């Protein structure tokens, strides 16, 4: 049930991992600070960030509810 | 009420994760999915629900002495071939690479192709 996906496209294979604090620590240390700054700001980049977050949080709640129906 | 059509992005992301044969990637409560690729690149997928588009956003790392004129030529790339763009974020002082995919055009192969495109663009800039 692996954490590391393999994206294959156009004769290339890329390893994908979710970016949590653990996975950031594995970057070279000289890369980590900018990566952290990038990730911290990324969700605020697009105009209308407040409203987008309100929508996202509501959708995720609905997803959690659908899971409860199954269980 | 909640506009359930806005779960389209999650559904796609689930299908992408299944293709990648991996534990499902998720959007957080800001509508973003942060990823590290090849222990090297920082990439985020961001849902812009209001504008019906998915954004692919990457951290660029140009040489400190790449002339700003070169980066501004790069900035025209979307016009030239509908490929990724770049710009400066003034909050962070960091250069960002980006691609937008309208909801109408999203699919698992399109997302794969566009992510690889973005990555190779990032790769080119980092070593230019």
């Amino acid at each position: 049930l692996k954490a590391n996906g393999q994206l294959e496209v156009d004769g290339k294979r890329y390893e994908i991992r979710a970016a949590d604090d653990g996975t950031i620590s594995v970057l070279r240390p000289e890369q980590q600070s900018k990566a952290k700054s990038f990730f911290k700001g990324a969700s605020q980049l697009i105009g209308g960030s407040s409203q987008r977050a309100q929508i996202a949080q509501a959708l995720n709640e609905k997803v959690a509810s659908a899971r409860t129906v199954l269980h | 009420p909640v506009d359930m059509s806005n779960l389209f992005y999650k559904t796609l992301l689930d299908d992408f994760s299944r293709s990648l044969e991996m534990q499902p990637l998720v959007f957080d409560d800001h509508g973003t999915c942060n990823m590290i690729i090849d222990n090297t690149f920082a990439l985020t997928l961001s849902c812009d629900y209001a504008r019906e588009r998915l954004l692919l956003i990457g951290l660029l790392e140009p040489h400190k002495d790449i002339p700003q004129q070169c980066l501004l030529a790069g900035a025209l790339n979307p016009l030239l071939n509908a490929g990724p763009g770049l710009g400066l974020d003034e909050k962070s002082g960091l250069y960002h690479a980006y691609q937008s995919i309208p909801r109408e055009k999203l699919s698992v192969p399109t997302l794969k192709r566009e992510m690889a495109g973005l990555l190779e663009w990032m790769r080119g800039w980092r070593e230019a």
